[PDB]
């Protein structure tokens, strides 16, 4: 459900394995856009999940797979065009489309600016983000979490 | 290059000592002095660098 | 654990990880690519 | 003694992934039957190739001239230990029976193994074995056997020295390190080059020469692929042998991409008709991509793909995708333009990115030494 | 519930979406409800066409303030150093 | 033919030491060796070098093949152009030795190859013409030499200001797109040059900027650090447990 995942096998245990085998190429259709793979899996490999009790997700995580499909294409590009993202992305309609962006937007998931004729879409690279701003101010709770471990260490030598 | 140069001259003695395992005199400390240096190092580095926010304003 | 209800209920498999991204995109792939060249 | 039957190995990966000719590698195989009294290499082949009509008493009375053979080197174990010698007469049923393990199946392997294994004072001997545990783990693609005895080669063998089957040791890991995923320590076990000159394990030395030459594409990097080359003496000349091999070598740092997808083909059709290179091939074609992509991106900082159109003749939608799955995977982070036909470079990875491996890595670290430290006490 | 998402959904932010396409969602025929709009949104009411002026909207610089507050963050930043000490 | 010419070179090196004194053979494949491994592109120097032995070794023999000598060995220097020996051999009283007419040309070839200077090498390219035929190859010696005094020319008009116009620096050179900003662009890769173009407006802009010093010094000691903590847990479970 957070949209970005790799493939699992890297968790995948000789005695899992077995176990997880229908559970295990669903992730590898959560990678892709495709709607006859993603619904061809839910077919054949629902009847592990009913164990797990986890279809609260599939009615969800197909709009979450949309936002992955568009986060490697944004990601991968500077402008797409919404008609070129269409059938990549198979959203099959121009009007749809305006309406996952404007969610996407909604949900600060894309920065693209949209020329609205036909329409297309014209994005620009997002930066600013550069040095001074980001990794210095996060450095202030990686050094905090660093500090209380000093604690944690004396906390723990005191009872020797 | 004193706050990370001397750390691999330093970080290797936890290292060795690893031995392993054991055939080299033991105990030997090597935690001193570099470490508590490079904390008063920051410990000048801050507070001059806090200049910027005491003299002005 | 092994309490409360847990029991109640280099290598190519490394490589696998990446390999499989291979498998849904783009096959390998020589033949297509290989077609390619009299395409244009 | 393998290229005979090491080339039989060869013959099931020829009969493995084309079907079309079953008569030609089962011709030379039963000339392999022939001679060498091959047993098994043409019963495993047996199923994969025709079942004939008749093989039976042709190489029967082989494997009966086989088993006298066989019966005269087991009636010299009895004769010889009438007599008393170190190793002598003991050594009789250890390269010769397991030489009857390229008769047969296992049979010869797992017992004339072991049981020439406790006598050998001699480091040359107890390779024989690991030897022939190799070439029988090629034969048949069990990867198990030829894991354990470079195991048990690189701790008694190497105490030590020895010029020659050291040298072969390293050819054996490396052939190892091609054989499993390993790019950099392949082409620097095969840095030998012709020390090893040419043996019956080392096959065809030249063969030898494509195999470190396709990974020193990747793992060896464009100054030192240039390097290793050109200066290094006894490899080029067998490099400028082959006509097909040095051009996409110079054109890869000729950098011209037009020659690119027609050699690396080339190269590619003799990955794809090669043992052990199925599993491999897949990651190696766009890696070598990205290779002749590296040094592409890094020329421009705006760059029009329709100027790539010229050198690659023509990528228009195909880079299209294709570099976009390039972004995805984490290979050459960069951003393209689409439309407005525009390359951005980028990543400036000299500062801000290259400084996550420090917590990233030591967040993982301090956390394990977090739970372990209540741990102590209880 | 889904009425008032046509303003707010569909911008911020697009460009200019023509009239009839507007209507195209909302039904009806020439309603009141986006003549509401034309008086809700502000943004714009333009001829057979609508705008999202000016521009896209507000233009985010989006402040030269903040440096005020990194020197606030190294305030604190520099006591925790000082706290171990 | 490379390998049949290695051929009748290897069988060479065990017919050098077979009879009693060569007298001269092992000097001649010294020369032999000078060709082979010259046209392998082993070492410019060295292989110039073996053309000083056989120059030793040429000493009182047919001056017909003693005057065609020098046209290998002093045109050898003009694919050089930085052999550091030319001084060594030129000035020195063995070669000063021939007043022909065929040598008084390679000379001033010798003398040429002390010029390069493309201005000067461009002139009297038709004026050697003639030695230029006698070249064992013609297009490698001149292809390295012309491709180096390329970038040897770039260098000056790149240098003196930091961002320069694409399309009037690459007129001197004739062309900017095909070749030469490819070539340039392959610069930036053999780091011989640092700095970007710009292909819509056509201005060159040279940047050293971007160093690497703090942070490979941070990062890479960090994963040896994820050596110290992993072969410490084999000491932290096995006392516990």
């Amino acid at each position: 459900l957070l949209g970005e995942i790799p493939d699992r096998l890297q968790f995948r245990q000789p005695s899992l394995k077995r176990s997880l085998m229908p559970y295990f190429l669903l992730t590898q259709a959560v990678r892709t856009g495709n709607l006859a793979k993603f619904n061809q899996v839910l077919d054949q490999f629902g009847e592990k999940f009913q164990a797990d009790g986890t279809y609260t997700l599939i009615i969800r995580l197909r709009h979450n797979v949309i936002k992955t499909g568009v986060r490697m294409i944004s990601l991968s590009y500077s402008r797409i065009s919404l008609a070129d993202i269409a059938q990549k992305l198979q959203l099959d309609s121009p009007e749809d489309a305006e309406f996952i962006v404007a969610k996407a937007i909604r949900d600060g998931v894309i920065e693209a600016s949209i020329n609205h004729e036909k329409g297309y879409v014209q994005s620009k690279e997002m930066i600013d983000i550069y040095s001074t701003r980001e990794p210095q101010l996060a450095f202030h709770q990686r050094i905090s979490f660093c500090l209380d471990i000093h604690n944690m260490s004396v906390k723990a030598m005191r009872f020797p | 290059n004193y706050n990370k140069a001397v750390e691999e001259e330093d970080k290797m003695t936890p290292e060795q000592l690893a031995i392993k395992n054991v055939g080299k005199q033991d105990p030997k400390r090597h935690l001193e002095e570099h470490v508590d240096v490079l904390m008063t190092s920051n410990i000048v580095q801050c507070l001059a660098a806090m200049l910027d926010t005491v003299v002005f304003k | 654990m092994s309490e409360k209800k847990q029991p109640v209920d280099e290598d190519n498999w490394d490589d696998d990880n990446v390999e499989d991204d291979f498998s849904n995109q783009l096959r390998a792939e020589l033949e297509k690519h290989g077609y390619k060249m009299e395409t244009s | 003694p393998k290229n005979p039957d090491l080339r039989i190995a060869q013959l099931r990966f020829l009969l493995s992934l084309p079907e079309h000719r079953g008569d030609a590698a089962v011709r030379d195989e039963l000339m392999a039957a022939v001679r060498d009294n091959n047993m098994a290499p043409y019963y495993e082949a047996l199923c994969k190739s025709l079942d004939w009509q008749i093989d039976v008493d042709l190489l029967n009375k082989m494997k009966k001239a086989n088993e006298d053979e066989l019966k005269r080197l087991d009636e010299e174990l009895e004769d010889a230990e009438k007599n008393l010698g170190e190793s002598e007469i003991r050594d009789a049923m250890m390269a010769k029976a397991e030489y009857l393990c390229r008769i047969g199946d296992k049979e010869g392997a797992l017992t004339a193994f072991r049981k020439t294994y406790d006598k050998t004072v001699a480091l040359g001997h107890r390779l024989d074995i690991v030897f022939y545990l190799l070439r029988i783990g090629l034969f048949y693609m069990d990867n198990d056997l030829i894991t354990r005895n470079t195991e048990k080669a690189k701790s008694l063998i190497e105490e030590g020295g020895d010029w020659d089957r050291r040298n072969r040791l390293k050819v054996y890991q490396g052939l190892y390190c091609v054989a499993i995923r390993d790019f950099k320590q392949a082409a620097e076990l095969f840095l030998d080059t012709v020390s090893t000159f040419t043996s019956y394990e080392l096959m065809d030395y030249k063969t030898f020469v494509t195999y470190t030459v396709y990974v020193s594409m990747i793992a060896l990097e464009r100054p030192d692929l240039r390097e290793k080359v050109i200066k290094g003496a006894e490899i080029l000349e067998v490099l400028h042998s082959l006509p097909a091999v040095r051009q996409y070598l110079f054109s890869l740092y000729e950098c011209r991409y037009s020659v690119f997808f027609q050699s690396l083909a080339v190269v590619e059709q003799e990955m794809k008709k090669d043992w052990l290179f199925a599993p491999h091939y897949r990651y190696y074609v766009r890696e070598m991509r990205i290779h002749a992509y590296s040094q592409l991106l890094e020329s421009y900082r705006s760059l029009t793909l329709g100027y790539m159109a010229e050198a690659f003749g023509v990528g228009v939608e195909f880079i299209d995708q294709e570099l976009s799955r390039f972004i995805a995977a984490g290979r050459l982070h960069c951003k393209i333009d689409k439309v407005n036909e525009i390359v951005e470079t980028n990543r400036p990875d000299s500062k801000n990115w290259q400084y996550q491996e420090t917590i990233k890595k030591g967040d993982l670290l301090l956390n394990r030494v977090q739970k372990l430290s209540r741990v102590i006490n209880m | 519930t889904i009425r008032d998402e046509i303003a707010g959904c569909i911008e911020k932010a697009y460009e200019k979406i023509l009239f009839t396409e507007a209507t195209r969602i909302l039904f009806f025929n020439t309603p009141k409800k986006m003549t509401d709009y034309a008086k809700k949104r502000g943004w714009v009411l333009g001829p057979n066409n609508y705008y999202s002026f000016a521009s896209q909207q507000q233009k985010p610089e989006d402040t030269t303030i903040p440096s005020t507050e990194l020197a606030k963050q190294v305030i604190e930043y520099a006591r925790q150093l000082e706290m171990i000490v | 033919n490379l390998p049949k010419a290695r051929a009748a070179l290897t069988s060479a090196r065990t017919t050098a030491n077979a009879i009693y004194c060569p007298p001269k053979l092992q000097a001649t494949l010294d020369m032999q060796s000078g060709i082979i491994h010259a046209a392998e592109e082993k070492d410019w120097k060295t292989a110039y070098s073996y053309f000083y032995e056989a120059f030793e070794g040429y000493d009182s023999i047919d001056s017909p093949k003693a005057i065609t000598s020098l046209k290998y060995m002093l045109l050898c220097k003009i694919m050089l152009n930085t052999p550091e020996d030319v001084q060594a051999l030129v000035s020195g009283k063995l070669a000063l030795r021939y007043a022909g007419r065929q040598t008084e040309a390679l000379k001033c070839v010798a003398q040429a190859s002390k010029n390069r200077s493309l201005a000067d090498f461009e002139k009297a390219l038709t004026d050697y013409r003639a030695e230029l035929r006698d070249d064992p190859i013609i297009s490698t010696h001149l292809a390295k030499l012309y491709d180096n005094l390329l970038e040897q020319n770039l260098i000056r008009v790149i240098e003196p200001f930091s961002r320069v116009q694409i399309e009037h620096i690459s007129s001197l050179i004739k062309l900017s797109k095909a070749d030469v900003e490819r070539k340039l662009s392959q610069m930036i890769l053999d780091k011989k040059f640092h700095g970007i173009l710009d292909q819509g407006e056509g201005v060159l802009i040279i940047f050293d900027e971007p160093p690497v010093d703090k942070t490979y010094e941070a990062a890479l000691e960090t994963i040896q650090n994820m050596s110290k903590v992993v072969d410490s847990l084999y000491n932290k479970a096995k006392k516990l447990t």
